[PDB]
């Protein structure tokens, strides 16, 4: 007869707690363990694979293949505009469905750096350079190539290597960031320009295309998990 | 599990190109900021502990309700044990191909009060028996059934207005792990079924109430929440993009990839 | 390559069974189906069955009771079965292959043998 | 036989443990063994390469 | 130089000029399995010389509007040799292989396939409540082609055929984080891949499970000006690894 | 079903010039249509497939385009060898059903 005093909180059903509980099938043998390749041990190296983001969405190319490519062409003047797209990957529509957006929708803060690889599929006798910018908010997007060399950027020479990784950088004043769409946190616009013209020879199509990647560096970090927007239910399968 | 932290970084004019790589080799650029501008040394102390795999997967989820009758005969209900009926287990456990825990149920059981006809209807607490059937074994046809007497089959006891019932199970399977997906048929033939109802055989759960009907019928509710423990898993996948739309297969309507916007420039 | 070719009787007394014996070459019955479409001069193009590559069949629903294809994939041959053949019967029958590189179209057809059902 | 499992989640203090019943399936959840591999999904190649070379020669 | 490369099994050898790295598995390389994880008892059959030999697949034709391809392979080299005759006359059976998908163009063509190998691919079918038949899974040494549109429900037994869901209903751009490569065709020539055995059984029948899936997509498509070859092939040479089998019994 | 309705019935026009033929669905098909080319007493030749595809043989002259219900064929240089009949026919479910037709005379 030990005197005790049930405090609050018992009888409860939380649905996060760590307690012990007894077993329904005593002595029970297990099924030996076995070396199968490929373990992963935390969801945060899910996360630093490429995959490749849809930035052509144009209300018709979201059911085809054609979301993917970028559209570059030989043009006939100086400095213009590839794409451009702000940076939020957890609200905004083209880092929404990729392999990184995919696991910060079941988290609410992250924190960390962002590869951007791209790829120059084209033909092998084209040229030309690039300029990847990224600006941080609190102006607005920028219009010019004059504008958008202010930030942090990087010039790109297409040749042997057909690939170049723009990683920007982790610019804020919280050392965290919403995945919802906010205001007070915002994160920024990436841009791409002409830097000089596409110059192809005789007898080679002059429409390349662009693949672009997005992964996560080695100090990439979430919190506060929570359940996806993504799926939705009415009645139970069968 | 701190992160690793940046390192300060100088002006470079040299021959070393960590920004161009090629992405035809299967292989992620290993990168860091500190490589392609000039960054200050600040040490981060942010930890990757919330995604892990253990706390990303060891949260009570439900399952599966349903209902049964107290004075109605038919009145016990049936479940045979899946975690695909629901939607948004069924897509946290499909991002791997090959799962290994330890389970730990728990039941959440309600009543309601039916339109009775007798005047002063007065009832006192009610008991529920939770059985589970092993595949093989006798299953019950009605409330007062032989089948009930739990001889070998493990059952438990609950009475209203108490905490809610709580097991463990430990990892019951013939291979040496749980596989959500499976690319075969179950004949030799190739003939018949196809999917992953080659490997659903983790039993029977059966539901009904002790008391007897004494003036007024009482429907109860009781809800299923599934809880992994131990977990361990193997082979990452893509994660579900469209919507689920039967129990025993994958099959579903094709959709976009995204939501679209009005321009390739447009913010 | 040489493709599929058919063979039939031409000429049908009413109310009685027609059977066309279409046979192919250069490919097998495990990767392709075989269509039957009817020209007709009064009614224009029309559908009239098909045997999938697996052996399940499927006929149009005006022409379900008296169709019936079959197929040996062994001696490469599809055969079809007509059955009371009324008035409207009097056209040409062709047999072409499906799944244009997995689109379900008919990239070639049969010589067509030109039918009456008139006495 | 008090298993001391001591360091809390803290950020930048001691817990006691004991387990009381006999199947190893029926005690708390791991939740502190963080282990991290990344290496076999990001770079699964034969060669290595090295980060300031060109990856083709 | 870091773009030649040789690989010789049992009597064949593979030779390429120009390639990428090659890409093995989850990082462990093909071996034979150990007395810790076995579970049947009677001694395995180790031809190792007979059957671990690259056996090339039939060849197939990139257009300009293709969509993608797949095969399965414990299936499309039921019918390769003496690796076909000892599937059947066996009930067991575990091996893992290695993966070169091959094609070739001038400097003046551009395009951009992804060769990923994915384990476990269950596929969905065009009508809603039932599941594919075999034949329209799997095809033995023919490859089964995606298309671009949607394929209709009111046919019998079909798989769903669309690209952009890549037939197993999952973004056809996340498919990266399965071992892969890319034919870059302004610099790569030829893919590589090295699968070890990947089931959550030690052995498994080779006949009703295929436990793997190459999948190859064009994501860029082929394109050209006038006056280049039009005729661009893609061939694909497959050799098994470390294979062993158990259970002999008769023919089937 | 689904009824395919082919406009025009008829068309006479000369060698070098730019027609369009168009059919209309019942409902919509996903781009699921094949235009076809008759001439006088043989088969019919596949000409265009998945409403946008060229076949193997075909020359680029012939040109399909179309989404959701409507759908059009456009040759922008006839030529001499090229007079017959047109279909289109929808393979999005059974029953297939073909379009009426229409007639070149190349007058």
């Amino acid at each position: 007869g030990l005197p005790v005093m049930t405090t609050p909180g018992s009888t409860q059903f939380l649905t996060s707690d760590d307690f012990q509980s007894p077993s329904a099938m005593p002595q029970f043998d297990v099924t030996p363990e076995m070396q199968i390749p490929g373990r992963v041990n935390n969801l945060m190296e899910i996360a630093e694979v490429d995959s490749v983001v849809p930035v052509n969405n144009t209300e018709d190319n979201v059911s085809s293949l054609k979301a993917y490519q970028i559209p570059v062409q030989s043009n006939s003047d100086n400095g213009k505009q590839v794409f451009g797209f702000p940076l939020q990957p957890g609200a905004n529509n083209v880092l929404n469905r990729t392999l990184l957006g995919e696991i910060l929708n079941y988290y609410t803060h992250w924190s960390g750096s962002i590869k951007l690889t791209f790829m120059f599929c084209g033909s092998a006798m084209a040229t030309g350079k690039f300029l990847l910018a990224y600006s941080p908010p609190g102006a607005g997007v920028p219009k010019n190539r004059k504008d958008a060399m202010l930030g942090t950027h990087v010039i790109w020479d297409v040749g042997l290597q057909s690939s170049c990784v723009l990683c920007v950088p982790w610019i804020s004043q919280t050392h965290y960031r919403y995945v919802v769409e906010d205001e007070y946190t915002a994160a920024g616009y990436v841009t791409c320009w002409y830097q000089t013209n596409i110059v192809v020879p005789a007898d080679v199509q002059s429409s390349c295309d662009i693949l672009c990647f997005v992964s996560a560096c080695n100090d990439f970090s979430v919190r506060m998990l929570k359940d996806t927007p993504f799926i939705r239910q009415d009645t139970f399968y069968q | 599990a701190r992160v690793a932290d940046t390192i300060s970084s100088r002006p470079t004019n040299s021959e070393s190109i960590p920004a161009l790589t090629a992405a035809e080799t299967g292989h992620t650029s290993q990168v860091v900021p500190s490589d392609t501008m000039q960054t200050r040394h600040v040490k981060n102390y942010h930890s990757r502990s919330e995604s892990s795999i253990e706390n990303f997967l060891c949260r009570s989820a439900c399952v599966y309700y349903a209902t049964y009758t107290n004075n109605s005969k038919k009145g016990f209900a049936e479940w045979v044990i899946n975690t695909r009926q629901v939607a948004q287990l069924r897509r946290k456990l499909e991002l791997f191909t090959y799962l290994r825990f330890d389970l730990e149920l728990t039941f959440v059981i309600t009543s309601a009060q039916q339109p009775s006809t007798a005047s002063s209807v007065d009832a006192p607490v009610q008991t529920h028996q939770i059985m589970y059937v092993p595949p093989g074994g006798p299953v019950p046809t009605k409330v007062k059934d032989y089948a009930w007497q739990t001889s070998t089959n493990p059952s438990v006891f609950w009475t209203e207005g108490n905490a809610p019932p709580r097991m463990s199970i430990p990892f019951i399977s013939i291979g040496n792990a749980y596989s959500c997906f499976y690319d075969g048929w179950t004949q030799f033939s190739r003939n018949g079924v196809y999917g992953i109802n080659t490997l659903n055989n983790m039993g029977t759960l059966y539901m009904r109430h002790v008391n007897e009907a004494g003036q007024g019928p009482i429907k109860s509710t009781v809800r299923i929440y599934f809880k992994p423990k131990h977990v361990k898993a193997w082979v990452p996948r893509p994660p579900r993009l469209c919507q689920y739309e039967k129990q025993k297969n994958v099959n579903f309507s094709p959709i976009g990839v995204t939501t679209s916007r009005t321009d390739i420039i447009t913010t | 390559q040489v493709q599929l070719k058919q063979s039939g009787p031409g000429l049908v007394q009413p109310s009685q069974s027609l059977s066309i014996t279409c046979t192919v070459s250069g490919f097998s019955l495990t990767n392709y189906g075989v269509h039957w479409v009817r020209q007709s001069p009064g009614k224009g193009l029309e559908w009239l069955g098909v045997i999938w590559r697996g052996g399940s069949t499927d006929y149009n629903a005006a022409f379900m009771s008296r169709l019936s294809i079959t197929k040996d994939n062994s001696k490469s041959q599809v055969f079809f079965k007509m059955n009371s053949l009324q008035a409207d019967d009097t056209a040409i029958y062709y047999c072409a292959k499906g799944d244009y590189y997995g689109y379900d179209a008919m990239d070639s057809w049969g010589q067509g043998t030109s039918v009456t059902v008139s006495r | 036989m008090g298993a001391q499992v001591s360091t809390q989640k803290t950020g930048a203090i001691h817990y006691t443990n004991i387990n009381y019943y006999k199947d190893a399936a029926s005690n708390s959840a791991n939740r502190q063994d963080f282990t991290q591999d990344p290496g076999k999904f990001t770079e699964p190649v034969k060669d290595i390469m090295v980060k300031t070379m060109p990856a083709l020669n | 130089s870091d773009r030649v490369r040789s690989i010789t099994l049992g009597n064949s050898t593979i030779t390429t000029q120009e390639c990428a790295n090659v890409v093995v598995g989850y990082g462990v390389w093909p071996e034979y399995l150990k007395d810790n994880e076995a579970t049947a008892e009677d001694q395995p059959t180790q031809p190792d010389v007979a059957t671990c030999r690259f056996y090339t697949l039939e060849s197939v034709q990139w257009m300009k509007n293709s969509a993608g391809w797949w095969w399965k392979l414990p299936d499309a080299l039921s019918q390769m040799g003496l690796f076909g005759q000892n599937m059947q006359y066996h009930y067991l059976g575990r091996t893992g292989y290695t993966i070169h998908v091959q094609c070739n163009a001038s400097k003046f063509h551009q395009g951009c396939l992804l060769v990923v190998c994915v384990p476990e691919a269950e596929m969905g079918c065009s009508n809603l409540n039932n599941t594919p038949e075999f034949s329209e899974l799997s095809g033995g040494d023919s490859a089964r082609m995606f298309t671009d549109t949607q394929v209709g429900e009111s046919n019998a037994k079909k798989v769903q055929t669309a690209v952009w869901n890549a037939g197993m209903g999952v973004g056809v751009g996340n498919l990266t984080i399965f071992p892969h490569q890319w034919i870059n065709l302004r610099t790569n020539n030829s893919a590589t891949l090295v699968m070890p055995y990947i089931n959550s059984v030690p052995m498994d029948n080779m006949f009703r499970h295929n436990n793997l899936t190459l999948m190859i997509i064009p994501f860029v498509p082929l394109n050209y000006s006038e006056g280049s070859s039009p005729y661009v092939p893609i061939t694909v040479t497959i050799a098994p690894m470390c294979a062993e089998y158990n259970g002999l019994r008769l023919a089937s | 079903d689904i009824q395919m309705t082919q406009s025009p019935a008829s068309l006479s026009v000369s060698v070098g010039e730019t027609v369009t033929i168009t059919c209309r669905a019942s409902e919509n098909v996903y781009r699921n249509l094949a235009w076809y080319q008759q001439k006088q007493g043989k088969s019919p030749q596949l000409l265009v497939y998945a409403a946008t595809n060229l076949a193997d043989g075909v020359p680029s002259r012939f040109s399909g385009s179309g989404s959701g219900t409507q759908y059009s064929l456009k040759i922008n240089s006839l030529q001499s060898e090229d007079f017959g009949s047109y279909f289109c026919q929808h393979f999005w479910s059974p029953v297939f059903t073909f379009g009426a037709g229409t007639k070149l005379e190349l007058k």
